[PDB]
């Protein structure tokens, strides 16, 4: 057992019967003095490093080449001069593992953190000196954090897209089917997880060429999926994730919901082809009236319509639907149908829940089209129109697919640093250079998209452990009063970068004119209602920040009506799994699960705490199963109401809840806005 | 006042070899010598032959002069878990650390291993006795049941979890400490069915079923010695194994309600550390709020 | 060559009783009619006397005589599912649709019957007829042990997978179709160790043994009608279940490696709802002509 | 139970001794009187037939429109003229069950044998009434047979494609693969079976750009294609049927022939995707002498000589690739992978046997390409150009995938008629029709392949059953000898149709001059060796018939020098499972499995005799099984030699031989010159 991992496993050693939360820091001391530094190639000078890294394939030429070498050993003494301490073993241990470069060999560490953090500052900046020490302090303070693709392989010639969210639409022929699977293929292949929307594909027993009962359903194209995910898993290196969407009325829900059954055959189940169901208002309101609801057979309906069931409004359709003799359904009961979802998530917490009438009641580019489906992690919600993928020799009609930027504010050292508006316009602009950098020559309607849309998703990180570092519950009133202001900041500067991007380049995204931000809806809630802090304790922690007032969105409503808005979406809070570690934060928004946590590596055992749990801020620092979970619901709302796509939100729930509890905890979700419901996690 | 007990325990105890993943054991098995390599074959083929026997006749027979269902349906998942679910386990265990031929050598040896087949003999030989309607030879059996569970196991328990306790074959140990977990309470369950039966006789019988335990406890032990030696003297350990099984000893005579015949020793340490969801429908007042 | 694939899918369909909630029977129960009620009742008592036969006899009786120490853990298997899982599954069902004093008079009612005891005790005398190593009695055992799993069963599973397919009585019905799935693989594995006797036999010797299967089938068959008369006339049903007792024989002489019996027919759609070559080396001079 | 059905079946009953064949006779007499004559729907004339056929898309009218009604009428009396009656009710039932045109709701028959005949005549002739009545007479005669494709397809509007087998060459990319698996489900959606070489895709365990140990090896693309023959099944109808072929010095062969073992894990285990292997002759030398060999690296082979290892003679590159440090290769032993092909085909009948060397040894298109692999029925032996599918927005070089149309000659009727050479050249016409007809949008290289090779299978039915009705032994030298002069024959004057059709149209196939037709070597076997009969018993069957001789064979080699030929590839004897029926002919050149065969249909039994059994040719109509497999195997290479793509040869095995027989068997078909093995059935 190595010096540090004893180090690392003596905070469980309660002494005085407190923890030795400080004995992590002498293991992170430890974890340099005999590990890293031994194992660090070190060069004369940075000039020998980079000839090294450029020569051995390990860095691309052409984004260091847009700086002398005098403004890239700039960036670096930038970065170098914070004289960053991970503060924490577990931080140093991720970074080391997972994000810094090694060699060919895997056993010499080539990249420090803040050699890591330079290079991507330079790949960020495209030949801005100035601007690549703005990321680098951004980056070094650790207020903003690119997602694991961008910080990975951001600069490095051997790397996968930096680009891993990727939704797709299916269109109902088999030409659509071989195109998503080969897409899916080549997607998982540059290291993305991919969603597909199946809600267009027709049902099980429907008509090929006229001839009856022939169709397989999306059940069949659910296993060429989930076959085509196995097969493309990064060269072997990850397990091959995708994952598959189906409108709540589709008529194969039930066989659909059935591929994740543990009592599925072989033929039946998928296992690396994650699932969720998009349930419209309409849904909810049969199970509410106990009425009895119908699965309608998307076929029927595009032959008598001339458009996909998920295509259009089933609010205003499922009447004519149902009085309509040509199309085709079958009687189900919802409630039923929503105890089905309850136990299956209780199962495997599956399937995901996408709210559609919650995500498109705020969606601002429904004249492009309505949120049909979510992405792998259930946070991705934009318009999306399918494509028409013909024969060969033939034009195939590109749609647009959805392929957005993540990038993850760090709450505490955003507001310890008092930075809102700085960190959001950096990563915002980082965002846009990572999105106009992406180039996918094998997915035509993800890269239409990438183009025309320009959307990115800036979500926000160690939410609970900004509010348990100063003494704020998670569930209290006063957590959802700085979760508002917060995010309103943050929206509100996203906004007015995304405008003045729009302004200084000339260009909007494709299709704004018809967006609520040109027609100045989208403000209006912004400009009736004033978002500063209700609790002084939130107006003393927003001290020494300029909070936007309603004629601060007036201003913006008005400047985004004169310039446009050059990102169709901003933000979108993404899971944040492994960067959480290495920037000492909490994942995402949600609440902590475990105030320590225990894992395994190789064969040898550590310890995580919490980021700045302490025997002071043990009670506040509580566990996400211990909280309420409609008290969670209201504190994801309150985010959710300031971001324009959807919050990976996942529920955490006590073995002892029943179905009916998880099935309370989606309703209250519905009711209070919730738009996507990620996991179900029981203790 | 136990079965319904022991059947719910039993049931949720369940559990398949396929569960644990063992090839994580491949290098922590690469690195033994030769002779402990060898120890440890022939050791879990020693388990297998007495699970395979306890899972084949045993348990079958002693459910079949057993009264009651409840007692029929324990003793028969009992029957289960010995040849379906114990037996082949080592049979998973041997698939992934050895070569067929190694394999095959080792079951081979089974077959001419003279202490084992004598225990085999004296085990099996007892079950095949029982008379129908005949109590006498049923607890005769019961006690050569608890001595195969709670005692005979142990030599060969000891060496799988010896290594469980420095860290090192965990994933073969974990399936080990799942079937140590099962013969416990098997051996407490068919201990309480012959304690039933001791109970009903004079006391002059009692002093004779007493004499029997005991004598046959004795040379079970006495040729448990010398297969010990055998296994373990190659790896050093005889004598660390002696004293383990003197002590499961102890609690085979405690299952029967007998007193502990042999003196307490410190065993070592190492081996001591190698010890759908509830539904509910949705009201009408859980979609408002 | 089809154990290890036998022992695979039977442990993976391994279910307990307590998996499904049965309350919510009552809720469709408090609707049916006497004759509908008395029926299920009877049906379900005939059933679980039937199944308690092969958990105490028929599967631990063949599993003793059949050689092999895999085949013995697959049954082994079998029978505990008969025991620790089938006859807790049949005995909830009764506690939950009808209070104890009528459980107790379905019982003796169901004991006395002339056409339930027919088929029972035809079955438990050819059990009972095995002698050791005699390989024509125990083939004789499988067939009726066949016909009991893959045939006799079926003329009682017909009225709850009736309601099933209906909407009623769903959470029973969800417990006798994972029964009636465990009785259908019994039934095809004890088989396959039929027609492995089968094939071992002479050319006169297995036109006996298809006349006494035929025979005993024919037997069988002439009280079913009788029994199924008996308990489904008075539900109108009598027609449709008749169709459904030859369609199943046909699948248990299938079972057997037999043609089948009776013409094709179709079922009750709502019934329907509910529902190695000798390895030999090349010797070289193989490669020249 | 039907009145037929009882006739059927009261031929087991012995009458003194001996069973009733012409009960068989009159329960077709009831099959016709009391069924079909009944289930018929009958018209005022032809005219409201065609018009009613027409307008509910049961026919095309385009090759209807260019008769006249009165040609149309002409050919349908010249079919009706024949009086043609079914010797067999099994011949009719299979008619009517699977190829006479029934209504939408198949409650009633549309389409007679005579109508069925009538229309594919039409169709072949293209306009040409005196050659539609010439189609209808070979038809009606029953001396030529349309694939099953052709037969029930032609004419129709809900019909699928003429051709019955598709190759496709899968290159060693992501694309490609992707790319291969469109084309099988879109060819498997028209309802031909797909098979694919998998010999150039590289290995489990190599480098996907400098990652190592990265593929996933041909067992991840054999589950994706396994999972698309699945999901495109003909509708449902009929189960998807594909083929995988891999050379046997590929590394996967061992893990590839691990699909078809009985104890393969799910995982590996696939089960509608039929394996075929390659074998040259240097892995038979090398078995042989018992010499290890060496599975090869196939990426490793690419990168260091440019050309994939499937590409090149493995006889004269099999030491530079031992000895190459820079190719990666296994130790096996090739004594033991023929026994594990013995075994596997003991126990499964996989994999189909190729032996590459016999192929191309006599393979006329060479220069083109070595043939690689064979087809889903391993009769199908051409010379195939990999294609490489390219990113999206790049051009993709577009190579050849084999696809022939498939047309048997009945040997029965085609001697008794003495009309080798007419239904030939007929035979000849028709299949270069159907190949000129056919078009497929979704299969880029099967289309540019079927336009320049205009490859076309011609094969043979009845053989058995024509030497048993003339008292001829199926393993006797004059059926040898009787197979010599009638496939030399047919040969003769496929090549002369061949060589009018490129005089007649002025073009040949594709880069026919570097073929050995147009050299001359093809025809030195013809030139310099007589195929006369050498017993006078066949002499005298082929009296009344010019036995084209050695002039005969000159003339016609300078013939093809001055004009060329118009098709690649002419002769391919398929399986011609179900067709033999309806023909009342044995299946293909193989003996008889059984005499009389006992098959269920419905809840009834049947039995069908062999053609022409009787009392007195009862012994002649040896079964399959009581045959010496190497007189078999002399028959087959007696044809092959005449036939230039392969035979469907199955293998007729007892239980009581080993692997070893099965291997020697397979070892003197190599030596005797067989190109490929279909199956291994044992009895
Ligand atoms: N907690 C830590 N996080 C990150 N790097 C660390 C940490 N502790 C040590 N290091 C690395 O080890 C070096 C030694 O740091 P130490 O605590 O011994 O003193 P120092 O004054 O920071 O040293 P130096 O002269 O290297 O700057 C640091 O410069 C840094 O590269
Ligand atoms: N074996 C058969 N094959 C094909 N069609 C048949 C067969 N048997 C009967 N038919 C059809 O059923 C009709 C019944 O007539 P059948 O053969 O009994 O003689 P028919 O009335 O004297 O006239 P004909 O033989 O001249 O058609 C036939 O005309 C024919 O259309
Ligand atoms: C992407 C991918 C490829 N492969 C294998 C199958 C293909 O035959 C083979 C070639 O993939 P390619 O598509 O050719 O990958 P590449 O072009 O980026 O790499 P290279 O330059 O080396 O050609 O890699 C996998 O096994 N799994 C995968 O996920
Ligand atoms: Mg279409
Ligand atoms: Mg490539
Ligand atoms: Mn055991
Ligand atoms: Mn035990
Ligand atoms: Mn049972
Ligand atoms: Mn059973």
């Amino acid at each position: 057992v190595p010096k540090w991992i004893q180090l690392n496993n003596e905070i469980m050693i309660q002494k005085d019967g407190k923890f030795q939360f400080d004995k992590d820091k002498e293991a992170v001391h430890s974890y340099f003095v005999d590990y890293i530094n031994q194992n660090t190639v070190f060069f004369h000078n940075l000039k020998e490093k980079l000839d090294y890294l450029v020569e051995n394939q390990y860095y691309e030429e052409e984004f260091l080449s847009l700086y002398s070498f005098e403004d890239i050993k700039e960036v670096f003494k930038t970065a170098y001069a914070k004289k960053f301490r991970f503060p924490s073993f577990m931080s140093a241990f991720k970074f080391y593992n997972d994000y810094a470069l090694k060699t060919n060999d895997k056993k010499k560490i080539l990249e420090r953190y803040e050699d890591r953090i330079s290079i991507v500052a330079l790949f960020f900046a495209n030949g801005d000196t100035e601007k690549a020490k703005e990321y680098v302090n951004l980056m070094i303070n650790q207020e903003y954090q690119p997602s694991t693709p961008t910080f990975l392989n951001a600069g490095r010639k051997r790397r996968g897209e930096l680009v891993s969210c990727f939704l797709l639409e299916v269109n109902d022929s088999l030409n659509d089917i071989s195109r998503a699977i080969d897409i899916s293929m080549q997607l998982s292949k540059l290291g993305g997880g991919v969603s597909l929307n199946l809600s267009k594909l027709r049902a099980k027993g429907e008509a090929i060429k006229d001839v009856e009962n022939a169709t397989k359903g999306v059940v069949g194209v659910m296993k060429l999926l989930d076959n085509a995910f196995r097969y493309a898993d990064q060269m072997g290196q990850r397990q091959g994730s995708g994952a598959a969407y189906l409108n709540i009325f589709h008529r194969d829900i039930n066989d659909f919901l059935d591929t994740k059954k543990i009592s599925a055959d072989e033929d039946v189940r998928v296992k690396t082809l994650s699932i969720g169901v998009v349930i419209p208002d309409k849904f909810v309101e049969l199970a509410r009236e106990d009425k009895a609801a119908y699965v309608f057979y998307p076929h029927t309906i595009y032959k008598e319509y001339g458009q996909h069931m998920d295509e259009m409004d089933m609010n205003e359709m499922y009447d004519k639907f149902v009085d309509n003799p040509r199309v085709k359904k079958e009687k189900i009961n919802p409630r039923k149908l929503l105890e089905k979802l309850a136990m299956l998530r209780s199962e495997s917490g599956y399937p995901y829940i996408m709210f559609q009438d919650n995500v498109n009641k705020v969606h601002a580019n429904n004249h492009i089209s309505k949120v049909k489906f979510s992405n792998l992690c259930s946070e991705v919600l934009q318009a999306s129109q399918v494509s028409s993928y013909t024969d060969y020799d033939e034009e195939d009609e590109i749609g647009l697919d959805i392929s957005c930027n993540l990038g993850s504010l760090n709450i505490l050292n955003v507001m310890e640093h008092k930075s809102i508006e700085k960190t959001v316009k950096l990563a915002t602009d980082s965002l846009t250079h990572v999105s106009e950098t992406t180039d996918i020559r094998n997915a035509p309607a993800v890269r239409r998209a990438n183009k025309a849309m320009k959307s990115i998703g800036l979500g926000a990180m160690n939410l609970h452990g900004y509010l348990a570092q100063n003494g704020i519950a998670y569930e209290s009133p006063e957590a959802r009063d700085f979760a508002n202001t917060f995010f309103m900041m943050v929206n509100f500067y996203s906004i007015q970068r995304s405008a003045e991007i729009a302004k200084e380049k000339g260009e909007t995204f494709d299709q704004y004119e018809g967006s609520t931000y040109a027609t100045g809806e989208y403000f209006d809630k912004y400009v009736s209602t004033d978002f500063s802090p209700k609790y002084e304790k939130i107006a003393n922690l927003f001290e020494g920040m300029h909070i936007p007032t309603t004629e601060d969105w007036k201003k913006l409503k008005a400047f985004v009506a004169e310039h446009g808005m050059y990102h169709s979406y901003r933000l979108c809070i993404a899971p944040t799994g492994s960067i959480s570690y290495v920037q000492s934060s909490t994942a995402s928004v949600m609440p902590i699960m475990e105030r320590i946590e225990e894992r395994t590596y190789g064969n040898s055992k550590t310890y995580y705490p919490m980021p700045g749990l302490a025997s002071n801020n043990w009670f506040f620092y509580k566990e996400a199963y211990d909280m309420d979970m409609f008290k969670v619901v209201d504190m994801i709302a309150t985010i959710q109401q300031h971001i324009d796509q959807g919050i990976s939100f996942t529920l955490f729930l006590k073995d002892t809840m029943t179905t009916r509890d998880l099935n309370r905890i989606d309703l209250y979700a519905h009711h209070r806005g919730i738009k996507t419901i990620y996991y179900a996690r029981t203790k | 006042d136990f079965t319904q007990m022991f059947y719910n325990q039993n049931v949720k105890q369940f559990w398949l070899p396929e569960e644990i993943a063992l090839n994580g054991d491949l290098l922590t098995w690469k690195y033994l010598g030769k002779n402990e390599q060898d120890t440890y074959m022939k050791v879990l083929a020693g388990l297998t032959l007495l699970d395979t026997e306890q899972g084949n006749t045993g348990m079958p027979i002693v459910a079949e002069h057993v009264d009651g269902h409840q007692r029929k349906a324990v003793l028969n998942f009992m029957a289960m878990m010995e040849n379906a679910v114990h037996a082949k386990s080592y049979s998973n265990i041997f698939m992934t650390l050895a070569p067929t031929e190694t394999i095959n050598e080792v079951f081979e040896w089974v077959k001419q291993n003279k202490y084992l087949q004598k225990k085999a003999q004296m085990i099996v030989g007892l079950y095949k006795a029982i008379q129908k309607d005949d109590e006498i030879s049923l607890f005769k059996a019961m006690v050569a049941s608890v001595y195969l569970e709670s005692f005979l196991f142990y030599s060969g328990f000891y060496y799988p979890l010896y290594f469980y306790g420095q860290g090192k074959l965990m994933q073969s140990g974990e399936i080990i400490n799942l079937i140590l977990r099962d013969e416990a309470i098997h051996g407490v369950y068919v201990g309480l069915l012959a304690q039933e039966i001791y109970n009903k006789q004079t006391e002059e019988k009692k002093a004779e079923l007493r004499e029997f335990a005991i004598d046959l406890l004795n040379q079970l032990y006495e040729n448990e010695l010398e297969y010990t030696e055998d296994l373990y003297d190659q790896v050093g350990l005889s004598h660390d194994v002696k004293k383990f099984i003197r002590y499961n000893a102890n609690k085979a005579l405690m299952n029967l309600g007998f007193d502990p015949y042999f003196e307490e020793e410190d065993i070592n340490p190492i081996v001591l550390n190698g010890l759908k969801a509830t539904v509910e429908p949705l009201k009408d007042d859980d979609f408002y709020f």
